[PDB]
């Protein structure tokens, strides 16, 4: 089978399958040049936030694959892709944003659209203050400007 | 280490999209002046919260939600425009002001002229929906107002008229006033309950023959053969053939959509119903042949049609997409012989399956439908004498890897301890949930991921037994839903003083409820000696719910029909005073103005409202 690998910021390499490496969008569009056997170079991923992208990589196109095979009574993955997706993001804060970052980078849907709603689900149920210190956030609003957005939002059922 | 706000504006708007709880939203929008232009620019969906005489300080910061809500403005199914207002015309003006990017509409349409005015402020509207729960305005001919919506509405893809009360003539005569309306027509909701009677032969076949282009039909029919123009054989074969790019297919009895089980349960009805409806399975062929793409099927009759499983092996072949049956008053769903498997146990492909009334299902033709259908992730089963624990047990076993949604209703052999004894291969797998508390059936454990309970008692029943029936530990039980139905003026006064909601104490999780009282049937002011009038049946069901910390109910006060009234009493307002947790408060029914003010006295409650969202709703406003 084909096999590519990735170079890391830090100068590690990781060899890889192709099918899996085609899932990042950047990396299939950088296929097209010399780059694809003399290694392709990620200047902005560090050596565990390509682990961690590759491992997610590997279980989606691996579980996708088995998806593709099976006969009856067996697609219980979906459920475990889930399970294991809500495992793998039991990470900190400063590893979710930079699992964001190479997500937005190397253009993978999928994991970048999981970890947003990662974090759209810390967002909920917390008020302003509690957002603005799990978030490490500066409250520009002047009273005056908070009774209005709260008058505004007084238009809205909840 | 990079904080949220250095990511890129692109990922902040996706992330804010995700969050789709408006409280959160409005909380989001607090954080700071980003934040906020990220929420405003992201949220999409907006119910409109406030007085109608208020409009004039409508916010403009909504710019960008494109689904707006406008049924649920105060006072409740008000008229929003009047014709005879002078400035009524400046409303609609306001509103394309306020909300420029709509293409999904909500409206209560009490008056045609509140349509004429509001709905072509949207040329770019796709879809609509219009509520009114009031009686029909008299007009010159039927779907007069329905044709005006047609003449300022041309680009619509969607109508909505489940929850819009009108004659069935209306909305054919509209449907063939303008056949390009009709023409660009993608899905066509007429699935309403409040029809005297449903759609016939007639009005159906010019309806699908008015819209080519539909890929979701529903609608209410009539066909019990008892009366003229039922709808039938011809009916069916019409709408498949007049609609072959149909995705969703739901026909129902106009009584089956009624709440009440008196209603649509052939056993409740005094000998109504047990008689085949004009449907043969040599038709349902024909009818399923003629419909590939079909993704979700509902024929929910009031009418017997046996011997179907032919019909349903058909579905298997011709539908590959089907993926959602559901299934009323049909027989020979399931009749095993020897271990061929046939009828719905072909349908492999199904992940929904909603079953009622089918005399012939037994134990074995359960297990042949657990075997089959291995991909069901919700069933449901309703009215089935026949079935017993064990084979429900064998069911839930076989299907242990993707059961979550399972209800067990108005079976005879099937009791609240028996379903719940059924239920224990899913148990720590099972996420909603319906039971019959029925107490009286003659005959580790915990419940871990169920989030949700819908319960069905007769009145006058009590609900402490269910902790001893089986319902002991839920840790993240968050929404129980309670059903009571049954006349009480036959009903005896009962010997105990409460119903029993402090036995959701148990419960330390649960925080919304859903107490649906509307089909009790009592006396309103002078119930004889030994009875007791709905007042205190009132008292008698919601004494405790104070207790529980509920942030958010539902509730239907009891109706008394020779007065026709669903008023909140007294006792009852006092009762729910106490809940000093709740921040939403719905009342389906009519009030007293000073119990209304009672309810402001509550600190954190912020959404109250009075709904009368039944037909016919009170015109005293």
């Amino acid at each position: 089978a084909k096999k590519i690998v990735l170079k890391s910021s830090d100068g590690e390499s990781f060899e890889v399958e192709e099918a899996v490496a085609l899932e990042s969008q950047t990396i299939a569009h950088m296929v097209e040049d010399d780059c694809v056997d003399n290694g392709v170079p990620l200047p902005n991923v560090t050596s565990k936030i390509l682990a961690k992208v590759i491992e997610y990589c590997k279980r989606h196109v691996e579980a996708a694959a088995s998806k593709a095979e099976a006969v009856e009574g067996a697609a219980t993955s979906d459920d475990d892709l889930k399970a294991w997706d809500a495992d793998f993001m039991k990470i900190d804060q400063a590893t979710l944003f930079e699992l964001i970052l190479a997500a937005n980078y190397l253009n993978i849907k999928n994991l970048l659209d999981l970890t947003c709603q990662t974090v759209a689900d810390m967002i909920k149920g917390k008020t302003p203050e509690e957002i603005r210190t799990t978030f490490n956030i500066k409250n520009d609003f002047t009273p005056e400007e908070e009774e209005e957005v709260r008058r505004e939002n007084q238009w809205a059922f909840e | 280490t990079t904080a949220l706000n250095d990511l890129p504006d692109v990922i902040l708007s996706n992330i804010m999209a995700g969050v789709s709880d408006v409280r959160s939203r409005n909380s989001a929008s607090l954080v700071c002046h980003k934040w906020y232009l990220l929420e405003r620019a992201t949220r999409s969906a907006l119910t409109l919260r406030g007085n109608i005489r208020d409009l004039f300080m409508l916010p403009t910061c909504f710019q960008s939600t494109s689904h707006l809500d406008l049924s649920l403005i105060s006072p409740w199914g008000h008229p929003l425009t009047s014709a005879a207002d002078p400035d009524s015309a400046l409303i609609g003006h306001l509103l394309r002001h306020a909300f420029p990017s709509v293409t999904s509409l909500a409206i209560y349409a009490r008056d045609p002229s509140t349509i004429h005015i509001v709905v072509p402020q949207w040329p770019d509207l796709e879809r609509l929906k219009l509520v009114r729960w009031h009686q029909r305005p008299q007009t010159d001919a039927a779907g007069d107002e329905l044709k005006l919506l047609i003449s300022e509405c041309g680009t619509l893809k969607s109508l909505d008229l489940s929850s819009f009360y009108c004659w069935t003539d209306d909305v054919p005569a509209a449907l063939g006033s303008c056949p390009t309306f009709a023409a660009n027509l993608k899905s066509l909701n007429l699935l309403n309950s409040s029809f005297s009677e449903g759609f016939k032969s007639d009005e159906i076949k010019a309806i699908t023959k008015a819209c080519p282009n539909l890929r979701e039909f529903r609608a209410s029919c009539m066909f019990d053969p008892r009366y003229i123009g039922h709808a039938g054989d011809e009916a069916l074969v019409s709408i498949s053939v007049n609609c072959p790019k149909l995705e969703i297919l739901h026909l129902a009895d106009t009584n089956a959509l009624s709440s009440a089980r008196s209603d649509f349960d052939p056993d409740e009805r005094e000998g109504l119903g047990q008689e085949e409806a004009k449907i043969n399975a040599a038709t349902l062929i024909e009818v399923f042949s003629g419909l590939p793409l079909l993704e979700e099927l509902a024929l929910d009759l009031c009418n017997n049609v046996r011997d179907s499983g032919p019909a349903l092996e058909v579905l298997n072949s011709k539908c590959p997409k089907l993926k959602s049956v559901k299934l009323g008053q049909f027989h020979g769903i399931s009749l095993p012989v020897e271990s061929k498997l046939d009828g719905i146990a072909l349908c492999q492909g199904l992940e929904s399956l909603s079953i009622r009334n089918v005399d012939d299902l037994t134990d074995m033709g359960l297990i042949a439908i657990g075997r089959g259908c291995y991909r069901l992730a919700k069933f449901e089963v309703y009215g089935c004498k026949k079935i017993t624990v064990r084979g429900m047990r064998t069911m839930a076993s076989l299907l242990r890897k993707t059961l979550v949604d399972v209800k067990i209703a108005a079976c005879k052999k099937l009791g609240a301890v028996q379903s719940l004894k059924a239920l224990e291969p899913i148990q720590d797998r099972v996420e909603r949930l319906h039971i019959d508390c029925d107490w009286d059936c003659p005959d580790d454990k915990t419940w871990a991921r169920l989030r949700y309970v819908s319960l069905w008692i007769f009145v006058g029943q009590l609900l402490t037994p269910l902790v001893a029936a089986g319902l002991n530990d839920c840790p993240e039980l968050e929404e129980i839903s309670i059903k009571v139905e049954g006349d009480c003026r036959v009903l005896s006064r009962p010997t105990v003083r409460e119903f029993g909601l402090t036995t959701l104490l148990n419960y330390p999780k649960l925080s919304r409820m859903h107490l649906d009282c509307g089909d009790i049937n009592g006396y309103a002011h002078t119930a004889p000696s030994g009875q007791m009038d709905l007042s205190l049946w009132e008292r008698f069901y919601l004494i405790g719910v104070g207790h529980l910390g509920l942030t958010e109910l539902n509730y239907w006060p009891p109706q008394d029909r020779d007065v026709n009234q669903r008023s909140l009493s007294l006792p009852a307002a006092g009762l729910l005073q106490e809940c000093n947790r709740l921040r939403k408060l719905f009342i389906h029914g009519t009030a007293h103005e000073h119990f209304m003010m009672f309810f402001l006295r509550i600190e954190g409650l912020r959404d109250v409202q009075l709904r009368a969202d039944y037909y016919p709703a009170p015109e005293n406003d």
